[PDB]
């Protein structure tokens, strides 16, 4: 059993959805708001 | 690719198209399998010389795709080019439907032969007795005893009592076989009444089968006829097992119906 | 060897965008959506819309 | 070498009395040898490259005379000759400009499943090279989305050849499409905007469309009959179909299957 | 057992090719090999899934990709389960979901 011919060769998931939405967005807010204080 | 020139309207390129329909009928057999079926166009066309082979290759391709009787009509109408080869894994495909519709029609021809019978396409019965002679000549008489029943035809089975296999007890024990597997009375009595007359026209006419068939067959005069042959021969030693099998097996109505034929 | 199926996704990207914006904003100029979708042409952003 | 066509092939003899001797000449090819891919005798190619070049120019003047059904006969034979794994020319100055020409007419055939079943035949020749075949696939790819103007820019921006009979089928199949998108939920359009959305200044082609469909010719006006009112509020069709489906529920519910 | 293996084993280079035999696989009778042992049967639905991938998924075969996935065993993903795990959604990226 399991011969399986080879043509080629929590802890994770809540972290994966917040990885999905929380992906590539500024990463380092301590200064973004403190620089929008005077510019905005 | 050769399918593209099926609109030439020159009756030589249809011929050249069917030049490439038998050797290369395994790769773009997949191609022209469902798209183009213009066999019946040139086949029904007045353009001859190229329709004969056309129904062969349609009988090839429509066979494998379930269009069986489609391959069977083209199988009949394909002609001399079609039946010329029995050296393949393809004659097995076409006689499987030909002898099919033959004998399943011949059940209805055992029902009503007289009127609305078969318009045979002259090979639908031709390969029947053709390959049946192949049964008669390829030494197989356990099947030549059988396809002569498969045709449901009395006189070809009556013909095969005289074949390249002799009659020691062959075609005599066969009624012991077929009396068991005997379907109805309607097929039984017809073959039964004709085999037991050639049993009387045999060299040594058997007596227990012709008494047994006649109590199976209800002929209360013919056993008085051959009983008159046994009075005429005048040996009650051989006029014996024709008689106590008749009393032992037969009924009071039957023996009371044959007694007039005996006393007269 | 999926790349021929990969190449056709710009349609679903831009339908994703137009369902996104058309769901998001309500009375939005077409002279904003070409710039926000970096389409570089509003004149056919009448036509994608 | 049994040529009988080495004189009037390159010069324009436009539907003159060459094509009969040309076709019967190709019939004379058949008497010498079948157009079977000639599995043996790879060295003999006069049945292959010398016949096939005649067959592809025979594909070529078919579109100039607008020979559509026999055109694809030649082109189908060409594809079934480039099916040959026998070592030939890998291409010519014609294989892009004929195979993708089949792709461009087949684009104009409105058959897209056959437009994309081709694409195994040239994987690297799509984006990374072969711009002349990158042009029709990006063209039809622009026919996917709302790219109109860009498609009408590619109409005229051909680098490969004429492509004219294909961009005229393409000049129409978008004519009825813009004639489709007069019929969308619009305001009054004057006789300038939708007048210039195709390619016209002011002919009676806008009378052909404005009398073909609605948005009727008026005082600088395109009339909106945006009704879409009749079809809703139907209980009886769910009362037929749903009452079918409830008995369908009851079938595999108590009675055994 | 001849209706089963002779069709993925027919499919495996025709997919790699661009031969017509996808529509022949449409008109084929042997599309069902009748309980093909959950290995050829399992992958078979994938092998017909990429058919309508190259012939334009209209959300028809994402259920036969999903079905090919759920009939696949516990061995390793690197065999083909990568490529159904990729291609299974590749066709739903085509839808938008």
């Amino acid at each position: 059993m399991s011969e399986k011919k080879q043509p080629v060769d929590e802890d994770n998931w809540d972290d994966d959805n917040v990885e999905d939405d929380f992906s590539n967005q500024l990463r380092a807010e301590l200064e973004k708001h403190g620089y929008k204080m005077e510019t905005s | 690719g050769i399918i593209s020139l099926l609109d030439e309207d020159e009756p030589q390129l249809k011929e050249f198209a069917l030049h490439k329909l038998n050797a290369v009928v395994n790769d773009f057999w997949a191609e022209i399998s469902e798209s183009v079926d213009k066999i019946e166009v040139l086949y029904e066309d007045e353009g001859f010389r190229s329709r004969q082979f056309a129904a062969l290759v349609a009988s090839k391709v429509f066979y494998h795709l379930g269009a069986f009787e489609e391959s069977l009509n083209y199988a009949l109408g394909a002609g001399d080019l079609f039946n010329v080869n029995d050296n393949s894994e393809y004659v097995e495909t076409i006689i499987a439907k030909c002898i099919d519709h033959y004998t399943k029609q011949c059940v209805e021809n055992a029902d009503l032969p007289e009127g609305e019978k078969k318009p045979i396409d002259q090979r639908l019965e031709g390969i029947v007795n053709k390959m049946f002679q192949r049964c008669l000549d390829d030494h197989k008489y356990k099947q030549a005893i059988g396809i002569a029943l498969e045709t449901r035809r009395l006189d070809v089975f009556e013909k095969t009592i005289l074949e390249s296999n002799d009659v020691p007890g062959m075609l005599a024990y066969s009624l012991k076989l077929c009396m068991s597997l005997m379907q109805n009375k309607q097929f039984r009595n017809k073959v039964l009444r004709v085999l037991v007359k050639i049993y009387m026209n045999l060299e040594k006419p058997d007596f227990i089968n012709v008494c047994q068939c006649l109590i199976f067959l209800d002929d209360p005069q013919a056993v008085s006829d051959i009983l008159e042959k046994l009075v005429k021969e005048d040996n009650l030693l051989m006029a014996y097992q024709i008689c106590f099998d008749l009393y032992e097996s037969a009924s009071q109505q039957f023996l009371s119906s044959v007694i007039q034929n005996l006393r007269t | 060897g999926t790349y021929t199926l990969i190449i056709r996704l710009r349609h679903n990207v831009i339908k994703t965008g137009v369902r996104m914006i058309s769901l998001s904003y309500s009375r939005i100029s077409l002279a904003d959506i070409a710039q926000k979708l970096q389409l570089d042409s509003p004149e056919d952003a009448e036509f994608i819309v | 070498m049994y040529e009988q066509l080495k004189g009037e092939w390159n010069r324009k003899s436009p539907n003159l009395s060459k094509c009969g001797e040309e076709l019967g000449r190709l019939k004379l090819v058949l008497l010498e040898l079948n157009f079977l891919p000639t599995t043996g005798t790879k060295l003999t190619k006069q049945q292959l490259i010398l016949a096939r070049d005649i067959l592809e120019i025979g594909a070529q003047w078919s579109i100039l005379r607008k020979d559509i059904p026999s055109f694809e006969r030649y082109m189908a034979q060409l594809k079934c000759y480039y099916f040959d794994y026998k070592e030939q020319l890998p291409e010519s100055a014609y294989m892009h400009q004929l195979l993708g020409l089949n792709l461009l007419f087949l684009l104009s055939q409105n058959r897209v499943a056959e437009f994309h079943t081709e694409l195994e035949r040239l994987p690297a020749k799509d984006i990374q090279t072969n711009v002349y075949i990158k042009h029709p696939v990006s063209l039809e790819q622009y026919l996917m989305e709302g790219s109109y103007n860009k498609v009408f820019l590619a109409k005229g921006n051909i680098p490969a050849e004429s492509y004219t009979f294909f961009i005229d089928i393409l000049l129409d199949t978008i004519r009825d499409e813009i004639a489709g998108c007069i019929e969308k939920a619009y305001e009054k359009i004057l006789f300038t905007e939708a007048t210039r959305i195709l390619f016209f200044n002011t002919p009676k082609k806008m009378t052909d469309y404005a009398k073909k469909r609605g948005w009727v010719l008026g005082p600088n006006n395109y009339y909106s009959f945006a009704s879409q009112q009749q079809k809703p509020e139907d209980t009886t069709i769910p009362s037929t179909e749903l009452a079918k489906q409830v008995i369908e529920y009851a079938r595999q519910l108590e009675m055994i299957v | 057992d001849g209706q089963a293996t002779l069709l993925n084993l027919l499919l495996r280079n025709y997919l790699h090719y661009s031969l017509y035999d996808q529509a022949e696989k449409l008109v084929s009778k042997s599309v069902f090999p009748e309980q093909a042992n959950n290995n050829e049967w399992a992958r078979y639905l994938y092998y017909t899934g990429r058919i309508k991938a190259i012939q334009l998924e209209y959300s028809e075969a994402r259920r036969t990709m999903t079905n090919a996935l759920r009939k696949a065993p516990q061995h390793t993903a690197v065999g083909f389960k990568q490529t159904v795990h990729k291609l299974l959604i590749v066709v739903e990226l085509l839808l938008g979901e």
